[PDB]
């Protein structure tokens, strides 16, 4: 009937904000702190839970979330742990989807893996390297246990790319990326009413501020390691602001 | 031949083996825009006689060919008396088969209007022909190469600068040609609307996969035609290196549709399969998708690539291009492993033997080969691709015998 | 058929115009039963149809040609306007010319019973075909090459090495070709019963630099054809670098009784002819007899050899082959100098314009094409030999152009 | 009419023993040096001084040799000082022939050469790389300036070229070359009664004696280089001891 994620932007619009999408890989700096660090980020403010999967290979991170995935590895960071983490999301409260490239997708078993991430409280899907062209296995199992599958879109795409990736999406739609993020966001809303995260390498409580007054919801990743990093009070208090500044809508 | 299609070609999608699934876009969709261009254009331009033209004038007065077929008498008595044809891609320009390739790309970049060229190197054999394509048509050129393979291949990043190519380090992951590859992609997503990815194996996203190999079947074509010339009849094997698989797709498709003609691909072993210092994608890998397409590749149980090692910079790859993994799935090529120690043998013995100085990679089918005529016995004719000569693996073989 | 003896060849004796004229065998009498044998054995062999057949199979499927000729327009606007055409013989296996003619060699010597080869070389591409051949063909092969050409040309060494060959490094004299040639003298004079020597320029005693130029004349011939496919007529010209002068001899040939085509051979003036650092033997030289012929080279007043100097290693030569020196006597060939730093911008240039990197020998005779094609004009078909890759010089192209420090 | 040699090898004959051909190079260690030296030779008991013209490329020298000739050339030596070299043997009594590669001959100009050769005194020339087939110039001038000419056989000499090079030398004809040395020179008095000296790398006085048994010059040239690098003292002693194997009784 409705997408997973669609009463969270509706309590969203009630409140007169965006969402605040905050992200962080799994096991970094280790698998126990990591889950401390996500469950903080429910406690300080977050809306939606992006838990990443770290990616041998990830091309499309940045320096921050590929060295601290890299670094997660190191580690012994495994798929199954993501797992636990969106299960310690859901019992603190919290709204968890799980971001990863589909070849540990792939590597699990798609369905496998839908339905252990809707058995672990999971909500959705975030695939930035699967368009939907090669998703006929995901929809399938996006359906079978009911979760949201968060394709992206880019400034880049042509008009009949970014009308086929829109209606293929469930929950929200991530424009990923001057001025092009309102207009890549106008471009969505033109064909559907769907909600649209903005990502944009966001840092500061105004840079949410201003993306909240036009998009859905803000997704900060590369930022909230950053803050990791330094302490986990440090992710507190950043994580705080920018639960503010996502409310100046 | 490239403006009639073939009845091994995928689907619209870049699909092999229909239900199967080999290939395929598994990309960001902020590539597709420039993947979809690049499609579009490789199509239109394969049926344009000015375009088939320029390709022709290239490779007959600047790359050389055809390249010629040599029967290596001296190496049968090593081959169990079978009668080894080396296909000589060492003799083209810039001194492997990836003039082919590049040739055909470097032209459809200009024809695109794309001002900017960039390309991964794993043994910089593909490095130098993009960056001599690049010099002749005029366009910038960058070169994405590991840093672990700018120190083994340094003569070739010195040919690549003197032709006027940048050549970036890769020092992240194993810092060899997979790595050289990650930098590459994430150039091409940043700087999609100017910059044409001059893709230098038989993998990637479609359509490299088709494009490549249509590229590269001018091997296998002429050698069709000089094996029946020279030996009275087709071959009992065609064999050749797999890496990628560009400069084996090449020589195998022309072969596809012989029942008779056995064609067997070697793959690096490295250290050896079961030391997990090798390259052996078909021997030990799994289906999986990886840069661009989905094929076999070497992965642990969580879907993570497992570094490569091979002593051929070229090979060192944990990856392998979907057509092969199609052929492989329907049993029309077999792929075996060939150890360092294999490739080095057949190397030493293929200068003292033959006079011919040949590329490490390419030692690893002439390895191969000399196995393989043990197994069909006297008589037997079996084709080899010599992929590349050796000059930039001089230094690295004369240590490996004890000749500095 | 088979190009017979034509009217260039020289007399019995080895003269080129005249009795006591220019080539000649100034060579020991303890060298003259083993130059007897060779010449017997050419004379026996060059009208063989099934050697010349043997030839042309290893030319055409074991070496690769015939080599392209290449219209190198993107130099045009460097060369007066002119239309620079490249015979590429730097796509021959081993990267050089050097193996059209110890391909040739090499099939005499086992005709022979020949079981050693020894060979001299500079810029290493001679002794890296001779150890191909040997190699291919079975044959114990030991290379003299000078101590300063193993340090400057150390790719070609090491390339040797891994085909079976001794490398024996010459520190006598200068430490270059000439002094190579001299020490594989003294081991042809002490092994002159089972050894061939391999000469790999057209110079030396009869029968050397006609036996050279005859199986260099392929690069001409082809040329020839290819030439008045591609540009509808003959050239205007056909140049090439010259240091002992296989290279040149060969694609001059074809062309020598075609009037209305200028030849011109580009000789090494390193630092520049007035530096005395240099090796520009038809600039400043004068004749005498040198290395078994009468031909010009570089000596003083008493008829001592003056070292030469080249940032090239195979044109680093104070000698230069007696047919060379009939042609230019005759005035059918002209002979020019090129320094080092014309030849390196000829070098970088075609690097960057056509993507081909030439041996720096070939950027010689780059160099003198684009000031040709100034003199010629608009539209002048000049014939360039690029007579071998650059390979070999990647490291001392490196450090001219910065790419090191 | 007779060679100007032909009255030593007459007389050697007549005392049954044979010809004491000295080689030395002009200029070293110097050009006085090598004066003094040369001259050392003819009151030491040499029949016949070789005077060597020093060339920087010779190809049939041994090291010793070689190295001399290097070291003279460094000094400045000229074929000028040869040709004083010639006239001060002449001074002291002795009878000298110049032994040179031909290129210094071709510069000098062969009928110039001849002239001054003979003007100073000398009786010859030996020709080390000028074989007949090459040498009509310098049979002119040898007939017109009445000099010998001592060309080279070789053991692989053919039997045409053997008797061709014997015909055409003048004096004494040398045969450079183990038993081959004996033989050669058989072959060469088979065809002719002309003096032969060999040439074998004699160092001692038991040598020397052992090619007087067959030769009719016995050739030194090496060892008497070596003598002189140690010190005049020692090539007298040397040459001393030479003049003694030559002889019979
Ligand atoms: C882990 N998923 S990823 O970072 O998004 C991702 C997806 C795709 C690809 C890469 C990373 C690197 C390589 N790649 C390609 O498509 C590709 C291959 C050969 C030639 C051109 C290409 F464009
Ligand atoms: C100074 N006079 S010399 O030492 O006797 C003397 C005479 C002749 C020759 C040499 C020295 C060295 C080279 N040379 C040759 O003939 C020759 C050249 C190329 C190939 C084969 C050759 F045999
Ligand atoms: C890696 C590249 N070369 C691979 C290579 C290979 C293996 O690549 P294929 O795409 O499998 O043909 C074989 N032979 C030679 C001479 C090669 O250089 C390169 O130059 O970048
Ligand atoms: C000296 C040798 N090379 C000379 C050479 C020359 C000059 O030699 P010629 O004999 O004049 O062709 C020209 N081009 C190349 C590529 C060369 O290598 C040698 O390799 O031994
Ligand atoms: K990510
Ligand atoms: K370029
Ligand atoms: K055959
Ligand atoms: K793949
Ligand atoms: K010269």
């Amino acid at each position: 009937e409705a997408s997973r994620l669609g009463p969270v932007f509706d309590s969203c619009r009630a409140n007169n904000r965006a969402a605040l999408i905050g992200y962080l890989p799994t096991g970094y700096p280790d698998v126990p702190a990591s889950v401390a660090a996500m469950t903080a980020l429910v406690e300080s403010g977050c809306d939606i839970i992006e838990v990443g999967v770290p990616y041998s290979d990830p091309g499309m991170d940045g320096p921050t979330i590929a060295r601290a995935t890299e670094a997660a590895l190191r580690g012994g960071v495994r798929v199954r742990d993501t797992l636990a983490a969106v299960e310690a999301i859901s019992i603190a409260g919290g709204r968890a989807v799980v971001m990863t490239y589909w070849n540990p997708v792939l590597r699990y078993g798609v369905d496998a893996f839908a339905r252990d991430l809707a058995a672990a409280g999971g909500l959705g899907l975030i695939t930035p390297d699967l368009i939907p062209d090669e998703a006929q296995q995901w929809l399938a199992a996006s359906e079978e246990h009911r979760l949201d599958r968060i394709f992206l879109v880019a400034p880049s795409s042509t008009p009949e790319r970014l009308a086929a990736t829109v209606e293929a999406s469930r929950g929200f739609v991530y424009a990923a990326s001057s001025q092009a993020a309102p207009e890549l966001v106008g471009r969505v809303k033109a064909v559907s009413d769907i909600p649209v995260g903005v990502g944009l390498g966001v840092r500061s409580r105004a840079q949410a501020a201003q993306i909240a007054q036009y998009a859905d919801g803000v997704i900060v990743g590369s930022a909230l390691v950053t803050a990791l990093t330094e302490g986990l009070p440090r992710l507190r208090a950043l994580t705080g602001e920018l639960a503010a500044g996502v409310r100046l809508g | 031949a490239i403006a009639e299609p073939t009845s091994h070609d995928p689907d619209s999608g870049g699909h092999f083996g229909g239900p199967s699934g080999w290939g395929g876009r598994y990309v960001p969709e902020a590539l597709m825009a420039v993947i979809e261009e690049v499609t579009a254009a490789y199509q239109k331009e394969r049926v344009s006689q000015d375009f088939l033209d320029d390709l022709d004038r290239l490779q007959a007065n600047y790359a050389g060919r055809p390249s010629p077929l040599y029967e290596a008498t001296r190496l049968s008595q090593h081959a169990g008396s079978a009668r080894i044809f080396l296909k000589r891609e060492d003799l083209n320009h810039t001194g492997s088969h990836k003039i082919n390739n590049v040739l055909g790309q470097a032209l459809l970049a200009r024809r695109m209007g794309k001002t900017r060229v960039i390309a991964e190197t794993g043994a910089g054999q593909h490095g130098v022909a993009t960056a001599t394509a690049c010099a002749l048509l005029g366009l910038d050129c960058v070169i994405y190469m590991g840093g672990i393979d700018t120190a083994r291949q340094a003569l070739n990043v010195a040919r690549m600068r003197l032709l006027g190519a940048e050549v970036v380090a890769v020092q992240t992951g194993s810092k060899t040609l997979k790595d050289a590859i990650n930098e590459a992609f994430r150039d091409w997503v940043a700087n999609a609307d100017n910059t044409y990815y001059c893709f230098g194996t038989a993998a990637g996203p479609h359509p490299f996969p088709t494009m490549v190999r249509d590229f590269q079947r001018i091997i296998g074509m002429e050698a069709r035609v000089q094996i029946q010339g020279q030996a009275g009849r087709l071959p009992d094997a065609v064999v050749a290196c797999v890496g990628g698989g560009s400069n084996a797709i090449g020589i195998f498709h022309a072969f596809l549709d012989d029942p008779g003609v056995r064609l067997v691909g070697f793959e690096a072993a490295g250290d050896g399969v079961e030391t997990g210092r090798h390259a052996a994608t078909f021997t030990a890998g799994s289906p999986g998708a990886f840069h661009g397409s989905f094929s076999y590749l070497l992965q642990d149980e969580d879907g993570q690539t497992i570094e490569s090692h091979s002593i051929s910079a070229g090979l060192d790859y944990p990856g392998v291009g979907p057509e092969h993994a199609w052929l492989k799935e329907a049993g029309r090529v077999d792929y075996r492993p060939i150890t360092d120690s294999e490739a080095m043998d057949a190397f030493g013995l293929l200068c003292r033997m033959e006079g011919i100085i040949p590329a490490i990679e390419s030692a690893h089918a002439v390895a191969g080969a000399l196995k393989l005529g043990v197994e069909l016995g006297r008589g037997a004719v079996i084709v080899v691709n010599l992929s590349g000569r050796g000059d930039k693996d001089v230094e690295t073989a004369a240590k490996w015998f004890g000749l500095l």
